[PDB]
């Protein structure tokens, strides 16, 4: 067994070997920090020196479901508790009282206007305005819209948005009868957007899809576009869009996927969230 | 032993009949009874678990065991919340088919190894001469039984063991047992109380010589002297090697680096706060990740390169851990007949005319050895060719003259093959000169006579030409012949000659005399009746032409092969059956014993006391008789091979033989024996190492030894232990670099668990760094050569230097590891910094990253990525983790291409390591640039300004090992020397 | 710029690479 107080743990007395470690490691925590900060100097802070890996960005939902199925019981408040409390905290970002001018934000054209930029990535113009986007333009339930105000009109008004990427303006379609056919739809300044799935299949028209969000098209306004960076445009508000079902069926379980068409937006195999957007909606009595 | 008996009690002993021997009826039954005649078949192969005993070897404990762990880690992971990822599960098969295909490629290795013994062994004669009711009959050995009495002509091998009751000189060849060259004459009579070295009694398969003789068989079977000492199994096969040892070293002490290691950082997690179920997945992944799939892999192949080199050289090696255990070897042990003497007697020395002319076994007469031209040579020429009674076998022209078998007397044929070597065709001369008469050879004239004509044809002056030990033919012979003129009594010249004569004898040697004396044709005219039992010719009043030596010499590359052995620092030790004279003569001859130191005996003769006077420690060098190793007990034999030095061991009976092994490794040695005869078979089966004689190599000690030398070459031997040592640095280096590939695997994990970052490395790039990158440059670091001072280097000490050690652990998991270590998180962090996540911004975001839910994780700059984008990048990283660990490893490999000297002072003369380098980059390219691979092996392509990333960090510890050697260099037995120096 | 960089042509490049040593090594070994 390791002895002591007689001739040592191994002999040793344990400093020289300690001593040239803890320099050794202190060397080489000096020589890792240099190189990272060298590293650190050659990219700048307004724009990533790569964005390919980030496709065209994914249009991912608002609320948060853990199994990405919208499961709730309409009689019971308890059952669909903690998907308005999440939109409704996610939302309170939104209210009208956090909106205000004086180089806080911006007034933006009620109608769906062109991606106006504020111009150039430098540094010599500090936080550039950004638009504002409340909640009156949300509604259409014949009454306020709060969030998710938790009646059974349906189901809850789940509301989608676009992953804000830096630098970034997506271009809607511009031609005559494309595959898209759409009762109200122009070219410019909305990215039209469809919320059908499992179509002639199985869904066998469960629901009706209803849109209402900014210029009663189906789709965000361009006018906010594009993004800045959270060093140059803090507290940017993205367009939002909210959809809503009336007569969906009960105790059936559908799969229904909305996606948003465009000329750069892209789509993926593998990436089931990406450009598309698959959910399931289960309501029971 | 019951041959102190007389032939009476034997006869009625064995119901056997003095003269009618053994009747059908008792021989039929008694045959059952007692068995056959054949020795017991060897110990039952285990064909089927053999191959299931080389995958569980010691060094597959550790990857069984980490396999074993993989599968639980993934079983319990799948019954708590569902975890989808497999790569615990991937690793775990990959990990079992290692020990799998490295199983059978080592079974191959052996089970061929093995297959060419089966042709090496094959006889069956099976034969005897047995009387039976008073008639001779050739039937078949396999039947033979105790009382019967058996007949031997000359030229047959006999039946078994007998009791020798009639003989007309009769001498057998046993070079077995007794392990004696010179054919002893048998006779009815006893000559020591001991029954090995008695004269009335022959051994089994010792093939007789000349002369027939009757016995009467006394053992046969398995209970016979060869029955008993060549069916020893011992104990355990030869134990452990040198090299088992270590790798157990390697295991039971190296595998704590993994608990300590593992258990330190296991109480972290709890700490943290993990639960209880990931606490322990955390235990059993950092505790497999630091076993490496690459070791058993490349210590076998490593292994095996250096048999298939040996094999050039005829060196056939029967286990694969053979190779290093002839490395050490503290000390040696030899013999005489088979291994170091040619077990054929040759001329050595002719003394005439005041003169040695000692003969020379090489084939050009070197360094003056005799005069050739002198007319007493061409007389001494003739006389040989006419007193020879022998004939060279036909057909034999194409053979070396040496290496060929011939029919008579073995003293006529070392004199057969010296005149074939100096003139020619001995036959010629042979025939010119036509026969006249002939006289007996047999031990009671102990002098032979012999009568033939002249060389010349006219004057054909009648000589009887003669052959005997002058120290009973002096006072038969008058005058001497000296080229010419003739030396009547004196006391210049005679004395002279006894002088000559004084130093032949005592090279324990049967000095062969040449007499010839031409009787007169005044009183003997041209018919002149010869009768061979009455008295015509003139015993007195002879003449001296020359004389011989017929001792055996020792093998051609022997003397130096035993001479650069005890330069390496290995002890020689000589253990043989022979006569205590001719044995240290021998090792005189060899170089065994070193030029100039005498023994206890001449100390003694110096001043004429008995050996008891003079105190022991006075002689460095000894030789003891083996009547008194039984004598011996163990302590004795202790103190006399440590108190003393280099010794020679005389008239050993294999029970002796394992003594003396057993007593040398008792003392903390590695004993090697290279024992030929079959009376060394207990040796070699316990000595570490047994190396066996091929050619002259008897059946079961060749069966029972580990590496066998086919050429028959002691130099072969030599060869061997510098492979030895250079194939145990090559491993030490090897295992270095594979075990400095350790803290980049597990450091990763470290981080990302303790960190929550990320993950930098996944499992399969883990598996693939460990078998695609890492095993062709271990391979090669085999292939290189060692520094200049291997052939000097003092043996190894098998309890202080081993295998791996503190060093080398601590250099491969403090210094170059974490450097690698450093290098590849620098470019993993490069590459996830280009694309948005700031190295501040990765802290405490592993929760997140790796949801399947959360598709919006917004990074540093502000964008926000979705689960199969971030995952992309993750990957990504993956593969420049693994493109920087080569990058690295290319420093690693030529940092540790040598130990002390630099890579300059060394230099890259290694072509294959070359080879390696760029084999391990292509793949690194190829395996991250292959399309349509990412979705299968998860390695996506990087931009090229990414592969320089690792370049500084490479260039730091190429420098950092440069420095180090340096200061090693400058500054011998310093503190750096003392703690880093593996 | 949000567009791809340089795929189904660094590729080559990279295989290209790889052959490449791989044949350099092959011809050392060899010679």
């Amino acid at each position: 067994s390791e002895k002591k107080e007689f001739l040592g743990r191994t002999g040793g007395s344990w400093f020289k070997i300690l001593l040239f470690y803890v320099i050794f490691y202190g060397c080489l925590a000096g020589i890792f920090i240099g190189t990272i900060q060298v590293m650190l100097l050659t990219i700048s802070e307004f724009k990533p020196t790569y964005q390919d890996r980030v496709a065209p960005p994914g249009l991912t939902q608002i609320p948060q479901i853990q199994k990405t199925e919208i499961s709730f019981r309409p009689n019971d408040p308890k059952s669909y508790e903690a998907y308005v409390l999440n939109i409704v905290r996610f939302l309170e970002k939104y209210k009208d009282s956090a909106q205000r001018d004086d180089m806080i934000f911006e007034d933006c054209g009620d109608v769906p206007s062109e991606p106006k930029e504020r111009g150039d990535f430098n540094h010599e113009r500090g936080e550039r305005k950004v638009c504002r986007f409340k909640l009156e333009w949300l509604g259409n339930c014949s009454g306020l819209n709060d969030e998710t105000y938790g009646y059974k009109e349906g189901k809850p008004c789940i509301i989608i948005k676009l992953n804000r990427v830096l630098g970034f303006k997506p271009k809607p379609p511009k031609n005559e009868s494309l595959e898209t056919y759409p009762v109200m739809k122009y070219n410019p300044n909305v990215l039209p957007v469809q919320c059908t799935g499992k179509r002639d299949e199985d869904k066998d028209k469960v629901g009706n899809v209803e849109y209402f969000g900014l210029g009663n098209s189906p789709g965000f306004p361009l006018q906010y576009y594009p993004y800045y960076g959270k060093l140059l445009q803090p507290k940017y508000l993205q367009p939002l869009l909210a959809v809503q079902f009336t007569n969906l069926t009960m105790d059936t379980e559908i799969r229904i996927e909305c996606k948003a068409y465009g000329e750069n937006i892209g789509y993926s195999e593998k990436d089931r969230f990406q450009g598309r957007f698959d959910v399931k909606i289960e309501v029971k009595s | 032993t019951e041959h102190k008996m007389s032939v009476e009690e034997v006869c009625r002993k064995y119901n056997t009949d003095c003269v009618q021997g053994l009747t059908h009826s008792k021989a039929q039954e008694i045959l059952a009874r007692d068995g056959p005649n054949a020795l017991t078949p060897p110990p039952t192969t285990p064909e089927w678990v053999k191959f299931c005993r080389q995958l569980f070897g010691g060094f597959s404990i550790l990857l069984w065991i980490g396999a074993i762990l993989c599968f639980l880690a993934y079983g319990i992971q799948a019954g708590t919340e569902d975890d989808p990822s497999g790569d615990n599960l991937y690793l775990g098969i990959v990990l079992a088919a290692v020990v799998i295909i490295t199983g059978c490629f080592s079974y191959y290795q052996e089970a061929k190894s093995s297959k060419i013994m089966e042709s090496f062994k094959n006889m069956v004669p099976q034969q005897a001469l047995v009387i039976r009711e008073g008639e001779k009959m050739q039937v078949n050995a396999e039947e033979v039984v105790v009382g019967d009495l058996v007949e031997i002509k000359g030229g047959d091998r006999v039946p078994a063991d007998l009791r020798i009751i009639s003989a007309h000189g009769c001498k057998v060849d046993n070079s077995s047992l007794t392990g004696e060259s010179e054919p002893q004459t048998r006779s009815p009579d006893c000559t020591h109380d001991n029954p090995l070295e008695t004269r009335n009694i022959t051994f089994f398969s010792t093939n007789c010589v000349e002369g027939t003789a009757r016995g009467v068989v006394v053992a046969t079977g398995d209970r016979t002297v060869m029955g008993r000492i060549a069916t020893l199994a011992s104990g355990l096969e030869v134990g452990k090697t040198p090299i088992a040892i270590e790798i157990e070293h390697f295991i039971q002490l190296i595998t704590g680096v993994a608990v300590f290691l593992g258990v330190s950082f296991f109480i972290l997690s709890l700490i943290l706060g993990y639960t209880w179920l990931e606490a322990v997945i955390f235990l059993i992944g950092i505790i497999v990740a630091n076993v490496p799939a690459g070791l058993l892999a490349t210590v076998t192949v490593c292994l095996t390169l250096t048999a298939k080199r040996m094999a050039r050289k005829n060196c056939l090696v029967k286990n694969l851990e053979a190779v290093e255990t002839l490395g050490s070897t503290s000390t040696i042990c030899s013999d005489k007949t088979g291994t170091l003497t040619q077990n054929r007697m040759t001329v050595a020395h002719m003394w005439f005319d005041n003169q040695i002319h000692e003969a020379d076994t090489t084939e050009d007469q070197s360094g003056t050895s005799f005069d050739k031209s002198s007319h007493t040579w061409v007389a001494l020429s003739h006389i040989a060719g006419l007193c020879n009674r022998a004939v060279f076998k036909g057909g034999q022209d194409n053979i070396p003259v040496l290496k060929r078998d011939v029919a008579g007397d073995a003293s006529e044929s070392a004199l057969l093959k010296c005149i074939e070597l100096s003139s020619g065709s001995v036959k010629l001369m042979r025939e010119r000169n036509k026969k006249v008469a002939e006289i007996p050879f047999n031990s009671t004239n102990k002098y032979q006579l012999s009568i033939h004509e002249t060389e010349d044809p006219n004057d054909n002056r009648y000589l009887l030409v003669m052959k005997g030990a002058p120290e009973r033919i002096l006072d038969r012979c008058s005058t001497i012949l000296l080229q010419g003129k003739e030396q009547p009594l004196d006391e210049e010249m005679k004395e002279a000659f006894q002088n000559a004569y004084l130093e032949l004898g005592g090279l324990g040697e049967r000095v062969l005399g040449f007499c010839h004396y031409y009787l007169p044709e005044e009183q003997f005219p041209k018919g002149f009746a010869f009768d061979c039992d009455d008295v015509n010719f003139t015993t007195d009043n002879l003449c001296f032409v020359g004389l011989m030596s017929m001792i055996d010499p020792p093998r051609a590359a022997v003397p130096d092969a035993v001479g650069k052995c005890r330069s390496a620092g290995i002890k020689v030790i000589m253990v043989t059956g022979d006569h205590p004279i001719t044995a240290k003569a021998i090792a005189k001859g060899v170089g065994i014993i070193s030029e100039g130191n005498e023994t206890v005996e001449d100390i003694a003769a110096r001043l004429n006391i008995p050996v008891s006077q003079v105190n022991p420690r006075d002689a460095k060098a000894c030789v003891i008789h083996g009547t008194d190793l039984k004598d011996f007990t163990s302590e004795q034999i202790d103190e006399i091979l440590q108190n003393h030095t280099e010794i020679v061991f005389a008239r050993t009976s294999p029970q002796q033989k394992l003594i003396i092994v057993e007593g040398c490794q008792r003392q903390g040695a590695i004993v090697a024996v290279t024992g030929d005869g079959v009376n060394d078979s207990p040796a070699l089966k316990k000595a570490d190492i047994g190396v066996a004689m091929g050619i002259a190599g008897s059946d079961v000690s060749k069966q029972a030894a580990d590496m066998i030398l086919l050429d028959d070459n002691f130099a072969s031997i030599v060869t061997g232990v510098e492979e030895g040592r250079l194939i145990f640095d090559n491993l030490k280096k090897s295992i270095a670099y594979t075990l400095t590939s350790n803290i980049p695997a597990i450091t990763p994990f470290l981080l990302f668990i303790m960190a929550n970052i990320p993950l930098p490395l996944g499992t399969i790039t883990i598996l693939c760094i460990a078998l695609g990158t890492a095993m062709v440059p271990a391979i090669s670091l085999a292939y290189e050569a060692a520094e200049s001072d291997i052939m000097k280097r003092q043996p190894r000490n098998p309890r202080t230097d081993k295998l791996v050690n503190e060093r080398l652990i601590s250099m491969a998991y403090g210094q170059i590891g974490m450097i690698q270590a450093l290098g590849g998180f620098f470019s993993y962090f490069v590459i996830l910094a280009e694309n948005g996540f700031l190295p501040g911004n990765l802290v405490g975001i592993r929760l997140n990253w790796d949801d399947r839910t959360v598709n919006d994780l917004e990074d540093s700059y502000g964008q926000q990525w979705t689960y199969e984008q971030r995952k992309v990048v993750e990957f990504t990283c993956h593969t420049a983790f693994f493109v920087s660990i080569v990058v690295v490893q290319w420093a690693d490999l030529i940092i540790c291409k040598t130990r002390r000297n630099s890579v300059f002072q060394q230099g890259m003369k290694n072509k294959i390591l070359i080879f390696g380098l760029f084999e391990e980059t292509a793949l690194a390219a190829f395996l991250s640039y292959c399309p349509g691979m990412d979705v299968a092996l998860r390695m996506y392509p990087l931009k090229p300004s990414w592969w320089f990333c690792a370049f500084p960090y490479s260039f730091l510890i190429f420098v950092y090992d440069e420095i180090r050697k340096l200061i090693l260099r400058r500054n011998p037995g310093g503190w750096v020397e003392k703690e880093t120096y593996y | 710029d949000p567009f791809h960089y340089d795929y189904q042509t660094l590729r080559i490049g990279g295989l290209v690479f790889a052959v490449v040593l791989f044949s350099v090594g092959i011809l050392l070994i060899l010679s």
